[PDB]
């Protein structure tokens, strides 16, 4: 079905709050693109009922982005590549 | 928003308790889902509860979605899912016509934000999304009451009520009774005039204006019981809406075709009452450019009675009906409505508080609203009592509730601050530089909190206007266009003419005195708010009274009329404005006066140099003066009852044109003085017939041209010239040294005070220009013009 | 096929997800496009104003007395500016109560002249919209 979601969250902070929350599963790179961060959730191995939890937790914060993925990798820019999210927590929790 | 039903608020909170409950300590859709369901059996959550869904039963799937526990209470907000929810809710219930948002609204919101966790939850649940916000929507909507059930008759009704339209009687027997205040002793006076059977036809002449429709709702009342007569009993009141006319008709025969169908089952004749609003348009009578007629068919109707109808018509309008005597004349019979009293208007403003409560400033204050009134007869001034009145409120119900929300305290410096965060992290990031945004987001996320803390501590501002309509401000609207900030412009009037009226304190203190009187909104406007004779010869200060006036009398600068009676002579501007001999007072009656007041109804209106024209004009005039109208240009009524009549005069212009100078002493000047506050005074009689003058409030008399006024005339045009450089950004001030350097070239005995423009021209706009283009000074920094030693020197500031 | 099905979405800083309200439909679809959309989607202009006259709208506006507003100025100042910098403060956040919930919808010209025939027709478009000024 979905596994993996380019993902509009409202800022960066959006981005960071998620992180924060269980967002564990997602390989994710993290775009700000047109000043709004898209994220880019790479949810390797989940199955249905793990994705609507986790998307859930994610979409919390976010919508899913209208923007296509290779839009972000092209036409974007990474703002923590990674496991953004994962990495958000290192660098941007207190 | 603010203005919300409990049932809402409380599905709210019980969002943030089922964060921690569940153990998602962000509050997005899942929650405010849960939130509906957990206030149990209220709109929201009885909706959920008919398609399946318990309290338990949405909690549950919640806290499977972002999982249990993750909790620590950190920060148990919303986030934007959760945040969009309610965005659509509060129009859920505009939508409603709520000025509050209540339970069914937030389940309604919910499932337009279908998407996020609240839709998850809902479609996991086994509950479509729509079939959740169909089922709030279906158990209550907006909070309302007056309603009652029961009853039904009548088959005659049939053809008619179809077409074309609701029947004022129906609402009232429905609860949904309105009064409306009016304007209550002109409702006995229509069932003389309307249970006849000859002369069945009422028509209600007042002004537009006067909000006519109050006096209709009366009529419902009396028509179901039960004081028109016995057999004339059974009655009923059908409003012939225009709105239904002009829908699905888009041609003049179509139009025609309609009145056809209303006229053939107008055979409900002689116990059928038909309102008819703005009764002219029908008629099609008078004017160069009339209305449809609909008047063939109208006019055997209205002798018959079969047309037994209602007129709504105003000031202007009557003269185009009984000059179609006796059909609309043999079926009218007018009915005197107010030029409305001072007291109508009052209780007409009260009543549309509420809903200027909706622009969150009016309701209250009672003063404002009262200065609307008070205010409005005397300023503002434009329209009738009312119309003016209602305008002042709600501009002055608007105008704070602008200035609410432009800062927080002075942490307006916060919001500035936020964003510049925003781009130092985003472009780091960018860069990557990861920590090298984070801190800077971190930052920001701090600062958002505090500009948002402290945005709502402009909430103050909220409770300030958001009952309120203050005073001072409904003046200082009044005042802004054309209570506190007109009554003082009304007591200080005096103090405001003669800040811009330079000498002549004998024609200030006259004009401020008369008009201050009439401007106590004590005089009924029915008459000039001041009439006036200015006295002088051109270039004395008359006019510039006149513009004082406006300002003083006004609040604002705008609204001054200005007629030449030397036109009205033929002999002054019968080559410079298109006539012929047999023209010029039918172009000033006849349009050009009464059309210009009709503008601005406020207006200073001066009838210059009233001694060229003949005294006949003044005859006309003189109406003006008296009554405050004139009805001329196809029948049209002018109030002049707003305006200040001034007339100017020519007036014992060689002393009173004479300057000071030493002629025979160094008290040739202080007799040029005492002998223009002498000149006015005599000369003014002898410029014109006393018919005209006795009618004016006040005979303003202005003096001379000093020496002494060559240094006022440097000072109105060096101020008229940098004031059309400030639309450029260019601040500019003179000092009084630098209209000295001026004078120095324009103090001429051989060419007067005229080459003081010329000087201006080179001391003032071309130095300042010279100034300019080299970038010694600069537009926006504050430029002042002086003399030192004797020459001329350009200075900047900010 | 293959290639045009693949163009890629790209944004300009877009977001969407479902809309509210049900009286909107007859009205908002003839006649016009609004121009409050274009910045609930970040596809807002500049707008490069006449900046102080945007204001002074606002008091004239959250009348519901004196409730229009009356721009005079040369054709030609580029008076339209000015127009959408109301529809993107009426969104977000400095403006009254209830002016905070308006809507601004466009009178557009093109769309009343496009299917009609006469005069008649014209006003028959001005008839409807009259209609369901409602709101």
């Amino acid at each position: 079905q979905k596994l993996q979601f380019v993902l509009r969250f409202g800022d960066f902070e959006d981005v960071i709050s998620l992180s924060k929350l269980n967002v564990n599963g997602s390989k994710t790179t993290l775009y700000s693109f047109e000043n709004r961060y898209y994220l880019y959730v790479d949810f390797c191995n989940m199955t249905d009922e793990e994705v609507e939890n986790q998307l859930s937790i994610l979409l919390e914060y976010a919508t899913e982005s209208s923007i296509s993925i290779h839009r972000l990798e092209e036409y974007g820019k990474l703002i923590i590549s990674e496991h953004a999210l994962e990495t958000i927590k290192k660098h941007f929790a207190s | 928003f603010g203005r919300f039903t409990e049932r809402a608020q409380k599905v709210l909170a019980l969002a943030q308790e089922e964060a921690l409950r569940l153990g998602h300590n962000n509050i997005g859709t899942e929650h405010i889902l849960l939130g509906l369901v957990r206030e149990g059996e209220g709109i929201a959550a009885k909706a959920l509860q008919a398609l399946g869904l318990g309290s338990e039963k949405i909690q549950k799937e919640v806290e499977s979605l972002i999982g249990r526990g993750q909790e620590m209470s950190q920060t148990i907000h919303y986030t934007p899912r959760a945040k969009k929810v309610i965005e659509l809710s509060m129009d859920e219930a505009r939508k409603l016509g709520h000025s509050y948002v209540g339970t069914e609204h937030i389940l309604l919101g919910l499932i337009r934000e279908g998407e996020g966790v609240a839709a998850r939850v809902l479609n996991n649940l086994g509950v479509s999304l729509n079939k959740a916000r169909q089922q709030v929507l279906q158990l209550l909507g907006s909070n309302e009451t007056g309603s009652s059930a029961a009853g039904t008759n009548s088959n005659a009704n049939t053809p008619t009520l179809d077409s074309l339209a609701r029947d004022l009687t129906a609402i009232a027997k429905e609860d949904s009774l309105d009064p409306v205040i009016g304007r209550s002793k002109e409702i006995q006076r229509v069932i003389e005039v309307l249970s006849r059977r000859t002369k069945n036809n009422p028509v209600l002449i007042g002004e537009p204006g006067v909000g006519k429709t109050a006096i209709a709702e009366g009529l419902a009342q009396q028509i179901i019981n039960n004081e028109v007569p016995e057999i004339l009993r059974d009655k009923r009141v059908m409003t012939l809406d225009m709105g239904t006319v002009v829908a699905g008709t888009k041609y003049r025969g179509e139009f025609e075709d309609r009145l056809k169908k209303v006229m053939d089952e107008i055979r409900q004749a002689g116990n059928i009452i038909l309102f008819i609003d703005a009764l002219h348009t029908l008629i099609g009578a008078g004017g160069a450019e009339g209305a449809i007629d609909a008047s063939n068919i109208l006019k055997p109707s209205l002798a018959r009675g079969e047309l037994q109808c209602i007129g709504a018509t105003t000031l202007d309008e009557y003269r185009k009906y009984i000059e179609k005597d006796a059909a609309l004349e043999r079926r009218f019979q007018p009915i005197q409505v107010d030029q409305p009293s001072v007291d109508e208007s009052i209780q007409i403003l009260q009543g549309l508080r509420d809903r200027y409560e909706a622009h969150h400033r009016v309701s209250i204050t009672d003063d404002a609203i009262e200065a609307a009134v008070k205010l409005s007869d005397r300023y503002i001034s434009d329209r009738f009592l009312p119309d003016k009145a209602i305008d002042l409120i709600d501009e002055a119900g608007s105008k704070v509730r602008l200035r609410s929300f432009t800062t927080p305290p002075n942490l307006k410096e916060l919001e500035q601050k936020l964003d510049e965060v925003r781009k130092e992290k985003d472009a780091a990031v960018q860069s990557q530089e990861f920590e090298k945004a984070a801190s800077l987001r971190d930052t920001e996320q701090r600062l958002r909190e505090q500009v948002e803390d402290t945005k709502k501590s402009w909430k103050e501002k909220q409770g300030q206007e958001n009952s309120e309509v203050t005073v001072d401000d409904i003046a200082m609207v009044v005042s802004s266009w054309t209570a506190q900030t007109e009554t003082d412009k009304l007591l200080n009037m005096e103090n405001i003419l003669h800040s811009r009226v330079i000498g002549q304190d004998e024609a200030v203190v006259a004009v401020a005195k008369a008009v201050r009187r009439a401007r106590a909104g004590l005089k009924d406007p029915k008459r000039p708010i001041g009439s006036f004779i200015f006295l002088g010869p051109t270039g004395v200060g008359k006019t510039e009274l006149a513009r004082a006036l406006a300002e003083s009398i006004f609040g604002d600068e705008e609204s001054m009329i200005r007629i030449d009676m030397s036109e009205y002579m033929e002999k002054h501007s019968t080559s410079r404005l298109v006539g012929s001999p047999p023209g010029y007072v039918g172009y000033d009656e006849g349009g050009q006066l009464t059309e210009k007041v009709r503008r601005k109804p406020y207006s200073v209106v001066l009838l210059d140099e009233i001694e060229k024209a003949h005294p006949d004009v003044f005859n006309i005039l003189l109406q003006v003066l008296e009554d405050g109208r004139l009805t001329d240009s196809k029948g049209r009524t002018v109030d002049f009852r707003n305006t200040i009549l001034i007339m100017t005069s020519n007036v014992g212009a060689s002393e009173l044109k004479r300057n000071k100078y030493v002629g025979f002493n160094v008290q040739d000047e202080t007799q040029n003085h005492k002998d223009m506050k002498d000149k006015v005074m005599g000369e003014l009689k002898r410029a014109f017939r006393p018919e005209f003058i006795n009618r004016i409030d006040e005979i303003i008399v202005f003096h001379s041209l000093e020496k002494k006024h060559l240094t006022e005339i440097v000072s109105l045009m060096s101020d008229q010239l940098t004031k059309r450089l400030k639309e450029q950004d260019l601040s500019i001030e003179l000092t009084d040294a630098a209209k000295a350097k001026v004078a120095e070239e324009g103090v001429d005995l051989e060419y007067g005070a005229r080459p003081l423009r010329r000087a201006i021209q080179k001391h003032v706009e071309d130095r300042l220009s010279e100034e300019l283009l080299r970038g010694n000074i600069h537009k926006g920094q504050h430029i002042v013009l002086d003399v030192e030693d004797g020459e001329f020197v350009v200075k900047t500031t900010a």
